[PDB]
Order: structure tokens, then sequence, then C-alpha cells
């Protein structure tokens, strides 16, 4: 069973997600659909091609035509971001599943709020320094973070992680972590992260000087 | 009716993966089927096997020689044994089962991550990310395997919380950060505690995050 990897539309709009199979699975057998929100188990939206389980709103609909099946979602809203899976039975009447489709809500552009965190004295005593740059509540996902230490561009010693679209406002957040040894951290003064994003007229920089802060 | 997977989150290569699904609120001998489905990180769903009302079992042909599914009536549980595991068996494993009627929603367990690796368990170190809006958080560093769970103020604080996907460091250990944005005016009066649990190492920590003394 093949599904498109992703679909997207604005709040209030409709999307369709299609599921291509063969005469041996979708062709002969019933199709179900599942919603999988981040970190949760699949939840059935549709069974027997077009039936809704109790508690599933009629914003969700299913249909089946030949060796294909379709899930429709109308009135898109900020809790609909999830992976959507088609499911049916194969020739042996064993369960098979599509590869899943990630739904993105196309909301309005939002600029990130940027925060920087020096390493804790507590960590420094452990011999390492993690410097963290937080980019909070932005849209769309595309963002660039650039680290500089005493004006030296850092390349290769940072890692970033991005949340899924927020269940409340459909934004993303991103955290970038710069890793240095304690010895290296204590050799430099100025630590800065520079953020570029659609919502910003120009790049935003947050910085600190080593020595300005002490643990509580 | 409630399904709950239990078993080790770390298994060494060539050894046997054992999981159990405890079923609450419904008899195990009254199920249409009980079964297992897995989902490798970032990927889709793969059926492993099922056991039917009579005790008859059906397995995924690509896994058949390695899979055993059985039921314990007295404990009202069913199990999965997957022998000779390799890194390719790393996945979130879900137990599932159908009750009451043919058209009823099957219930799912929470899913349990099983990592197949020759690396050993390691508990995390927890470091504070100390602070009209202020951001604060915790850095949960150098643990193995996934996952860790993070909450704030024992679940009382959920608004504005972002817990990022873990990043695999070049060291082969994971790190994760969790942040929350709060009113700046609350920093002097409200206590913020990040609650961290890493079940594979039996490590639980409650870390108070206190504002730094910072003169910039």
């Amino acid at each position: 069973l093949t599904q498109p990897p992703s679909v997207s539309a604005a709040p209030g709009q409709k999307v369709t997600i299609s599921c291509s199979g063969s005469s041996s699975n979708i062709g002969n057998n019933y199709v179900s659909w599942y919603q999988q929100l981040p970190g949760t188990a699949p939840k059935r939206l549709i069974y027997d091609n077009n039936k809704r389980p109790s508690g599933i709103p009629d914003r969700f609909s299913g249909s089946k035509s030949g060796t294909s099946a379709t899930l429709g979602i109308t009135g898109l809203q900020t809790g609909d971001e999830a992976d959507y899976y088609c499911g049916t039975w194969d020739s042996s009447l064993n369960p098979v599943f599509g590869g899943g489709t990630k739904l993105e809500i196309k909301r309005t552009v939002a600029a990130p709020s940027v925060f920087i965190f020096p390493p804790s004295d507590e960590q420094l005593k452990s011999g390492t320094a993690s410097v963290v740059c937080l980019l909070n509540n932005f849209y769309p996902r595309e963002a660039k973070v650039q680290w500089k230490v005493d004006n030296a561009l850092q390349s290769g010693n940072s890692q970033e992680s991005v949340t899924e679209q927020d269940s409340k406002d459909s934004t993303y957040s991103l955290s970038s972590t710069l890793t240095l040894s304690k010895a290296d951290y204590e050799k430099h003064k100025v630590y800065a992260c520079e953020v570029t994003h659609q919502g910003l007229s120009s790049p935003v920089t947050k910085s600190f000087n080593r020595g300005e802060c002490i643990d509580a | 009716v409630q399904l709950q997977e239990s078993g080790p989150g770390l298994v060494k290569p060539s050894e046997t993966l054992s999981l159990t699904c405890a079923v609450s609120g419904y008899s195990i001998s009254s199920g249409y089927y009980w079964g297992w489905i897995r989902q490798p990180p970032g990927k889709g769903l793969e059926w492993i096997g099922s056991i039917y009302h009579s005790g008859s079992t059906y397995y995924n042909p690509s896994l058949k020689s390695r899979v055993t599914i059985s039921v314990d009536t007295s404990k009202n549980q069913f199990s999965l044994k997957l022998s000779s595991v390799t890194a390719a068996d790393t996945a979130v494993y879900y137990c599932a089962g159908l009750t009451q009627s043919s058209h009823n929603d099957a219930n799912w367990g929470q899913g349990t991550l099983v990592t197949v690796s020759s690396a050993s368990t390691k508990g995390p170190s927890v470091f504070p990310l100390a602070p009209g809006t202020a951001a604060l958080g915790c850095l949960v560093k150098d643990y193995f395997p996934e996952p860790v769970t993070v909450s704030w103020n024992s679940g009382a604080l959920t608004s504005g919380v972002h817990t990022f996907p873990a990043v695999l460091q070049s060291s082969g250990l994971y790190s994760l950060s969790s942040v929350v944005t709060v009113p700046s005016s609350s920093l002097g009066t409200q206590t913020y505690i990040c609650n961290v649990n890493h079940k594979p190492s039996n490590t639980k920590v409650d870390k108070k995050v206190e504002p730094k003394s910072c003169l910039a």
C-alpha cells in the first residue's frame, strides 16, 4: 500500500489522502484509516471502507474505488496534525498498512522568539559545556541557526532538534545545542547564536559573555 | 478496557525479545484476536502476528521462524517472543486486540520502544537551563537507550512546554532538552521543577530550575 509522504492545507480547508494498493488487498478487502498523533498509538477513524467509529466526527470520511482508497478531512483545525495510515488485509487475510501520510497545517507566518542559555556551573564541573539556543513558536519550519564563538563560525559541533506542530497554535520550536569541552569554553568570551527566518526582516542574534552569570 | 505492554527496552543482538501485554477490563478468552504490530523509528507499521479465539496463531511470513505468541489465561495476558534479534528489530512494539464485537475498535497498548544494541544502559545527567516572557528548561544529557520522559511540576505545568526529540550524539548517547516559557514576573515566586524519568536505568530525578545571578 502506497501513500503520499505528506499533505498540507490551511485551517478550515479540505485535504484528501489516497492509498494505492492491488486487486489482492484493497481490491478484495475492507479498508480502515488511522490517525497517529505524535507519541500515541494509532486511533481508528474509518473502518469497512466508509464507516465511522462512535466518537469520530463527520469531518472524516472514507471511500474506496477499485484498488485505491481515500480519506477525506474537511474543516482542518490545529489538532489534526498527525500521521495518517491506511490499513487493509492481504491475500492471506493478514493486516497490511500504508507507509503513512504526515498532515501539515498551513498557518500564518510567525517569527521565532529566540533565547540563549549559557552552560550551568553544574555541567562545567563535569568537564563539558552545552550552549543552547531556543527558537520558540515559529512558522514555517525552515530556519537557520548559526553559532559564533569570538566571531568564529562554528561548523559541525552543534545539533538541532525540532518539535512537531504545536497542538495549540500549529507552530514549531527548535533547539540548537553547541558542544564544547570545559577547556575550550574557558578560552573564549563571546558566545552567539544568529537566527534567520521568513518572519524576521533581518537575522536576529542572541549572545552572552562568559563570566556574566553564576548559578543561583 | 486497557492494554499495557511491558518488557525490556534494551536487548542484545542474537538474544530473544520478550514482551507481555496485560489486559485490563476484559477477559483474554473472549477476544476476536490479540496481536502485535511494530513501528521502526520514523517509519510505518508492520504486523508481526495474531492469536485467534481458538488459540490458532498466524505470523508474518518474513518473521515466522522467530516469532511466538501465546496467552496466559490466569494472568489475563498475552505475550510476544522474538528470537535472534538484530538492530533491524529496533522498533516501538504495540500490543493490540479486538473485543466485544467485529466492528468494535481494537484497543492498543501505549507502545514500548525496544532497542537492539550491544551498547549498555546509561542513566542521564540533568542540568538546568536557567532563565515579559522568560524561557527556562532542563537538559537531559548522555543516556541510553531511549526514551526519557519529562514533565514539569509533576504534570501541573503543561501550557507552553516544549519537549524536543532526542538527538543521538557522536558518542552514541542521547541528549534531550525540555523547555517552558513563563511570565517573567513569576520567576521570583513560582517554583519550576523538571521531572525526569529514564526507566531503562531506573533513574528518576526532580530538578528545580532557579534563576541565575547574572550581571551583563
